[PDB]
Parts: structure tokens; sequence; C-alpha cells
């Protein structure tokens, strides 16, 4: 929108160009909701107040997230989204300085695409039971922050494998390393 | 298969007239997931008897598996022993319910939780006056999310502005435009 | 009663599963966030979606309706 | 505790997401199913590859580790 454009030109106060890099990268990354952290240190920034640095955040956070949601990878295709008479060097520093972050920005979200519960630890022990062995088989799982509620993100299953299931488990964990061969076959 | 050895024996030898019935009932039960009448009518004992409910289950959940055509399920039944006349008992009720069961098979979500029913009300207030104040309508949303790991149902009911709910109705475009570059 | 604070989703294709080789059938998975601070994750077959992305469509055209003749109860 | 009896999976690749137009990521997710005291348990998973040949690795060793007894 053109209070986004509006908004972007703050950058023009900035004291270096890292000051424009640390900006883009911040304002993708902290959640859409989540921005107002840094409002008042922006605000010294730029000297800019704190209802045009929310917009000023809001604004990048818009344009890097479309940017990264259409992997745009070339300057006439991210030029394309500014108006005619918008700062041409303002446009090419923040084209530059999103082309030097597309790939991590898009790769940083794509490691926060939603999931069920993710592995994010695995062990294993063999123990012999009064006799005949068993396998304690301890899973740390990483469910969203946003969904399990007050319960901790990480919570720990530990499991008994026996021998007979164990090879149903190896069963399974066969067929599909085999079903990861057969695609799109015939 | 030498345990299949027990199972085609036993198969071989039940009443080809009450066949069909059970393979229907079976088919039945795999889309999720009276033994005493089956006992008496087939003649075995219940660990006996569950042998043959386990290998008709084991054939049905490998056609499923592999989608197998007619003529390929038939060239397996022929060169495991099975006599033809239970065969195209199979075949039968294969061709006919067999595209139905695989495509339950593949609309099956693993995941516990699956949106089940949607429902919209809309909500108005009424303005005779010159300005009372100028407000909007508001829609709430039903959903329907069956836990399926329990089969209860949490009713969950979301609020939209007219402000709002086109917002919301741009993402489900976007997730059409996903859904639709899968051609 | 509470408002859509976040909505999220990612489209999944299924090629293989326990018991079918080659599905290859979609489905949306949905994660909402809300203004009660609640969230709910849930899987949504195409069939639903079509469902709920043409009832989406039947209430903004009714809201709009009733939103442009307040303006004919204005004249 | 916790004796396994049975497993589930789904093996996919993620067409689109709400940050990424097209992903082409690739996922497992797992369903185990889970016993303590006659009473079940469903246990939900989703695994990257690398993930997924780790976690096969990994069960491969311990299948060593036990055939060697008896």
């Amino acid at each position: 929108t053109a209070e986004h454009f509006a908004a972007l030109q703050s950058l023009l106060k900035a004291s270096s160009k890292d000051v424009v890099r640390q900006l883009c990268q911040e304002s993708f990354s902290s959640s859409a909701l989540g921005l107002k952290k840094l409002l008042d240190v922006t605000c010294s920034s730029l000297s800019v107040t704190q209802e045009e640095a929310e917009e000023l955040l809001q604004a990048l956070h818009r344009l890097t997230r479309l940017v990264a949601f259409r992997d745009l990878s070339s300057a006439e295709a991210i030029l394309a989204l500014f108006p005619e008479n918008f700062h041409q060097n303002l446009k090419n520093l923040l084209t530059k300085i999103i082309l030097e972050h597309v790939s991590t920005w898009r790769t940083e979200a794509q490691a926060n695409q939603i999931s069920l519960p993710r592995l994010v630890d695995l062990d294993w022990r063999v123990d012999i039971k009064t006799a005949v062995p068993t396998c304690l088989l301890q899973m740390k799982i990483q469910e969203d922050p946003s969904l399990c509620g007050d319960k901790p993100s990480i919570s720990a299953v530990t499991v008994e494998l026996s021998k007979e299931t164990l090879d149903t488990m190896l069963d399974g964990l066969g067929r599909i390393r085999d079903q990861l061969s057969a695609v799109a076959s015939k | 298969s030498p345990s299949m050895k027990k199972a085609v024996s036993l198969i071989n030898a039940i009443d080809t007239g009450r066949f069909p019935r059970l393979l229907t009932r079976i088919l039945q039960k795999l889309h999720l997931k009276e033994e005493e009448k089956l006992q008496a009518a087939f003649s075995l004992e219940k660990q006996d008897l569950h042998l043959v409910l386990e290998t008709i289950s084991f054939i049905l959940e490998q056609a499923v598996y592999h989608n197998v055509k007619p003529a390929a399920l038939q060239q397996q039944l022929e060169n495991i022993h099975l006599r033809q006349d239970k065969a195209e008992a199979f075949v039968n009720t294969w061709s006919s319910m067999g595209q139905e069961t695989v495509e339950k098979f593949r609309q099956r979500i693993l995941a516990p939780c699956k949106l089940e029913t949607v429902g919209w009300q809309l909500n108005l207030q009424m303005a005779h006056s010159a300005q009372a104040k100028l407000k909007s309508p508001q829609a709430v949303l039903q959903l329907g999310v069956n836990n399926e790991d329990s089969k209860s149902l949490e009713k969950v009911l979301v609020e939209f502005s007219h402000k709002e709910l086109f917002d919301f109705y741009n993402k489900l475009e976007t997730i059409q435009a996903q859904l639709d570059s899968l051609t | 009663l509470p408002h859509v604070a976040d909505f999220r989703w990612r489209v999944d294709v299924a090629i293989s599963t326990s018991a079918l080789a080659r599905s290859l059938q979609p489905s949306v998975l949905m994660q909402l966030k809300l203004s009660d601070g609640s969230a709910y994750r849930f899987e949504v077959p195409t069939a639903k979606f079509q469902e709920l992305r043409y009832s989406v469509a039947l209430v903004l055209k009714e809201m709009a309706d009733l939103e442009k003749r307040c303006e004919r109860r204005l004249d | 505790i916790n004796q396994l009896i049975d497993m589930e999976w789904k093996f996919g690749v993620t067409s689109g997401s709400s940050e990424l137009e097209k992903v082409g990521s690739i996922f497992l997710q797992l369903k185990l199913v889970v016993k303590k005291g006659n009473q079940t348990e469903n246990v939900y998973i989703e695994l990257t590859l690398p993930q997924f040949y780790s976690f096969l690795h990994e069960m491969e060793r311990v299948r060593t580790s036990m055939e060697c007894f008896c």
C-alpha cells in the first residue's frame, strides 16, 4: 500500500548501510504481531516517532515476506514493485539487501513452517531384563509453542522396544525407504 | 508362505455361499480397524477362526497397498494353490468395491485432528435512525475439528468483520492457487 | 468471541502411506491462533477446503450487499 | 512402560505454505501406537529425510545389538 512506501523513505535518515541491512533482517524474522520490542530503540535509530516506526517495520515485514514468498531472484522483478516516483537510490539499496538475504530469509521461514510435532533429539539403550533384551527408545519431541499451551514445547517420550516389535518397526522403516525409491515409476 | 499353508486349506473348505457376505463385512471393517455366530456357522474355535479373518484381511490389505488389478490378483491367487472358485469370489468382490476401498485409504488422514463440519452464520445490527452508529455486520464460523483419536468434535467458533473475512478469503485464494499448481 | 489472530497453512501431497504405495492425494494443513490466545491445528481434505472456500464467498457477498443497502438507506 | 504395539506413517512432499509459495520440502510423519497399563496412546512425529535415515541407521544398530543374544 501507499502508506508502506511512504514509511520506507524513513530509512533515508539512517546512519549506515548496516542499519538498513539489520532492520531488513529483523523486520522479516520477528513475527508480525511481535515486531514491537525494538520500537523505542528503532525510534532512536532514525529519530522517528513510535507510530511511524511500527508502520516502517510493518512495511519492511510485508515487503520482505512478500519477496521471500514469491522467491523474487532478479532486480527488475523486485524493482517492478516500486512506484515511478520512488527514491531510486533507496530502492537500489533495498533491492541489493533483499538479494543479499532472500536465500537466507526463505530458508529461515522453511525452518519454522508448520508441522505435526517435530523430532528434535533421539537416543536409545539396550538392556537385559530378568533373561531377554529390551531397547529403551528415548525421543525428544518439540511441539509449537503456540499450541502446546503452558506445557513445555519440548516433551520426552520413552518407548520399550522388544526384539519382536523392533523387527516390526524396522519392517516399517524398511517399506519407507523402499517407497522413497518407487516414486513416479512406470 | 509357510504360514499361509494352513489358511489356504481352511478357506477352500469354507461354504462358498456364505463367503461373499463375510468378505463384504471385512472390507467394511478395513475403512477403519457376532463372533459366536461365525464360530457356529464356520465350525471353527475362536483361535482357529481368527486365522481365517487375519488371512483375508492381510490379503485385502496387501491388495489395496499395491492397487492390484483383478488379473494381477488372480495371478497371485493361482500361484498360492487357492482353488479358482474361491478366487472368483475374491476377484468379483474386489472388482466392484476395489477402487472405492482404495479411495478411502487414499483419503484417510494420518494426523489426529481433521476438519469435519463447516458452518456459517451471519449477525446483523440495525439502524433506523439518522445515525445511532454506522455499525457493520459480523460473521461467525463453526469449525467442526474432529479429534479422530477420540471422535470428539471441538466445535470452534471464530468471528469476522467484513474488514477481516476478505483478508481471510485472499489467503484461501492463495491456498487454492497453490493447490491448483499441483495441476 | 475470538477473532483470528493468525492464520497459517501448508499444502501437502501424500506420496505413500503405511497402507497405500502411491496415494498422490493432497491435503491442506491449517493452523489458527485466535484473539483469546487459543490455537488449533487440523488437516483439511480437498473436498472440505472447497466447501470452506465456497462458503466464504457466499458470506462475503451477503456482507457486501447488506453494507451497500445501508448506503441506499442513507438515500 | 510405553510398549509399542503398532506404527503408521505418511510420506510426502510439501507443495507450498504461508511463508513460501513453492516449497518442495519433503517430510515423513509417523504415528506410533503405544500402550501402558491396558490403555493405548498415539504419539505423533514429523521427520526430515536426514532424520529418517538417521532414525533407520540407529534402529539398525539396535537390531545388531539385539540379535547378538540367543
